[PDB]
RNA sequence: AUUCAUAAUAACUUUUCGAAUCGCAUGGCCUUGUGCUGGCGAUGGUUCAUUCAAAUUUCUGCCCUAUCAACUUUCGAUGGUAGGAUAGUGGCCUACCAUGGUUUCAACGGGUAACGGGGAAUAAGGGUUCGAUUCCGGAGAGGGAGCCUGAGAAACGGCUACCA
RNA sequence: GAAACUGCGAAUGGCUCAUUAAAUCAGUUAUCGUUUAUUUGAUAGUUCCUCUACAUGGUAUAACUGUGGUAAUUCUAGA
């Protein structure tokens, strides 16, 4: 019964693999969002302490959250929800899906470190990934270096570096809600648009009900 | 023979696409038939024109030979000339290139092939190796 | 059937664009606008078989794209806007104007007009109306509508709007001895003067209008526009002067034609 | 032709809308601040009109059959009031109350090898027969029902259930 | 300039004639009995307010990276 491990602090994923019944028992009768302790599944794995988080049974149909009595049954599944995506606006097919609480007919089940132990692991501890995208916002940008309002933050944005096939050279994204000159600009003609054409109509009106009273002068 | 004589007709100035417009006719009293090559260089030295800038798409034959009518254009400023013109008929007088391109049938195929492909498929194909390699 | 329709089949477009049965199985369907499209006549018909400027689709889509034709002062892109009657569609790069006018058998007319007089169209007001917020409003038959018109503007009646920012120049009241247009039905076409007007109570208020020739007729309201006064109207009538030949005299005025 | 358009008062609302969007241009002002202002467009946006439509709707018009003369109303049939529901009228439904409605001027029932029309064949006329089929209108995606999304679908080159 | 998000379209076409006998349909009205994206024309100095970002608030999530199951599906799980 495959484990698939993840450690979200540096983002590290593995897969181990146990294969005796009585060393696996205790994670029985568990749903996904429990705790359970790394003593019993594993002598390396002491001290650490994992959160349930999903799986997929022998024929590879996954879990859902929320649903109890650990069989297969089918449901309608609708937009934004797990296990489902909508090929059309409203499309909502009947998929089967297995029971959250974990029996022994799973075949992957798949964990996320919550406390690392006292000792360490070679491909998941020791292991560590980088972040792919760094922030894009500019007041993420600030959130992201602690700045201040007053900072300019066009000049902490990431530049990362790639080489053609010699020619070096780095790009960086595109910094995106940003204090421009053009958008003040644009405000200062939303404002002058909104007075000009309220004064505009203000002098037809009065234009208009001079020769009312011009007309009813007979 | 003795010669061909090209009279055009109907003359319409099209600013809107800045060319000129005519219904050509050639009397060949003789030969066979019009020549068309012949033609765009005739058009070319009649106004002033240079013949890669022209363009006589419509062409037939009246009954017994002699008088062949068509319908012929004519583009300044050769630039403009392959602006505003379709392409079949630039490739066809040889100031463009035909491109190559796999069948309807072909393309449609491919198309509705990786109409089931959600991404790239550089998981789907990673994944595929991984998992027939054991 | 389930919405609405996009494609309009030949036989099924107006009779009036002397669109040939063959040579296509499709009609441009004028997209919607100011005017119906029973009614109306969109650009490509006009460009490509009135002019013969363009040859195809795609000619005339390179001509409107190039952003030259404009319809009432404003440049259009569409291919089937429809432009309808008193539209005053001009042309830069040849430095023309144009005004649709009916022609007097019954279809639309090229009806050529100089720089001046093309600054102007004339409407006719169908419904007046206080407005929102206590304005009054004019709406006319070409879907323009003009805030605080003159209180005399009534149904049924002709303003002239400009082009430059609407505001209602001098405007024409609706009797007998006045210069009128018919543009529907089958006294389409024709130029008058009005004589007499019976409402009925109930709809349908028939016009009489006696032509330049002595020829009297009746239509019903909806086609009447009248265009100012007899004699005097406000616009270039179209070539002929609209007089409904009959066909004998038109067959004698033919051969006249023929013979240098 | 109106309790119309519109305006006013008293309030009310899981307070709707009233631009945190984008391209191209580098104009003008001086206290010369990288301060103030400014163009040509794009995309949205509430309401009203317009256009494209939609849905209901008045009058009149269909083939054969009396070996079909009574039909409809238990379980809405025709009408009244009031509510509910709908985009809205309306027995469309519900509660209560009335006993009506159609017909030998053919009701109701039955049959159709019936989708309807523009139209076609047939040259003395009027007629007799045809119109599944190039255009207009309706209905349906093996049979039924239900429904999400959307301005617009009871959609099936969308979904769900049952039947084959 | 792939992929994906967003917007729109996919309710038009095209096919067939099973149902249907005042039903459809045709001419003729009606909406003072209503819905309508779109197009066209007009349209919005009033917003929290007896202490406050307006030189501009916050969250996610796809695509992506890498970890997997299923014989199989335009299956998808967790990070």
């Amino acid at each position: 019964m495959k484990l698939n491990i993840s450690y979200p602090v540096n983002g590290s994923q593995k897969t181990f693999e146990i294969d005796d019944e009585h060393r696996i028992r205790v994670f029985f009768d568990k749903r996904i969002g429990q705790e359970v302790d790394g003593e019993a599944v594993g002598d390396e794995f002491k001290g650490y302490v994992f959160k349930i988080s999903g799986g997929n049974d022998k024929q590879g149909f996954p879990m859902k959250q929320g649903v109890l009595l650990p069989t297969r049954i089918k449901l309608l599944l609708t937009k934004n929800v797990s296990c489902y995506r909508p090929r059309r606006d409203g499309e909502r097919k009947r998929k089967s899906v297995r029971g959250a609480i974990v029996g022994p007919d799973l075949a992957v089940l798949a964990l996320v470190i919550v406390k690392k132990g006292e000792q360490e692991l070679e491909g998941l501890t020791d292991t560590t990934v980088p972040k792919r995208l760094g922030p894009k916002r500019a007041n993420n940008i600030r959130k992201f270096f602690g700045l201040s309002k007053e900072d300019d933050v066009r000049d902490f944005v990431i530049r990362r570096e790639v080489t053609k096939g010699e020619k070096t050279y780095t790009k960086a994204p595109k910094i995106q809600r940003l204090v421009t000159p053009q958008r003040l600009q644009r405000k200062r003609h939303q404002r002058a648009l909104k007075v000009r054409n309220a004064q505009a109509q203000r002098e037809a009106a009065a234009e208009y009900a001079q020769l009312l009273a011009k007309r009813l002068s007979e | 023979s003795d010669a061909v004589t090209i009279r055009t007709r109907k003359v319409i100035s099209n600013p809107l696409l800045a060319r000129k417009q005519f219904v050509v006719d050639v009397l060949h009293p003789n030969r066979a038939n019009v020549s068309k090559d012949e033609l765009r260089e005739k058009l070319a030295e009649v106004y002033k024109a240079e013949k890669d800038a022209v363009s006589v798409f419509g062409f037939r034959t009246q009954f017994g030979g002699g008088k062949s009518v068509g319908f012929g254009l004519v583009y300044n400023s050769v630039a403009e000339a392959k602006k505003f013109e379709p392409t079949y008929r630039l490739v066809r007088y040889g100031l463009a290139e035909k491109v190559e391109k796999a069948s309807r049938q072909q393309r449609k195929q491919k198309k509705n092939r990786d109409k089931k492909i959600f991404g790239t498929g550089k998981r789907l194909a990673k994944k595929v190796a991984r998992r027939n390699a054991d | 059937a389930r919405g609405p329709k996009k494609h309009l089949k030949r036989l099924a477009a107006p009779h009036h664009w002397l669109l040939d049965k063959l040579s296509g199985c499709y009609a441009p369907r004028p997209s919607a606008g100011p005017h119906k499209l029973r009614e109306s006549l969109p650009l490509i018909v006009f460009l490509r078989n009135r002019l013969k400027y363009a040859l195809n689709g795609r000619e005339v889509k390179a001509i409107l794209m190039q952003r030259h034709v404009k319809v009432d002062g404003k440049v259009r892109t569409d291919t089937t806007y429809p432009a309808g009657f008193m539209d005053v569609i001009t042309l830069d790069a040849t430095n023309e104007n144009f005004r649709l006018v009916y022609d007097v058998k019954g279809r639309f007319a090229v009806h050529r007009i100089t720089d001046e007089e093309a600054s102007y169209k004339l409407g006719k007001v169908k419904k007046v109306q206080l407005g929102k917020k206590g304005v009054p409003y004019v709406v006319t038959h070409d879907g323009r509508t003009i805030r605080y018109p003159d209180p005399n503007i009534k149904v049924n009646d002709t303003v002239k709007i400009d082009l430059a920012s609407g505001k209602i120049t001098d405007f024409i009241k609706f009797d007998a001895g006045k210069l009128v247009y018919v543009t529907g039905g089958r006294n389409l076409g024709r130029i008058g003067t009005i004589v007499h007007k019976e409402r009925h109570d109930g709809g349908f208020d028939l016009v009489h209008i006696k032509d330049s020739l002595d020829n009297t007729f009746v239509t019903r309201l909806n086609n009447v526009f009248v265009i100012g006064e007899q004699g005097k109207p406000y616009i270039s009538l179209p070539k002929g002067k609209g007089i409904k030949l009959s066909i004998a005299e038109e067959r004698d005025r033919r051969r006249a034609q023929q013979g240098l």
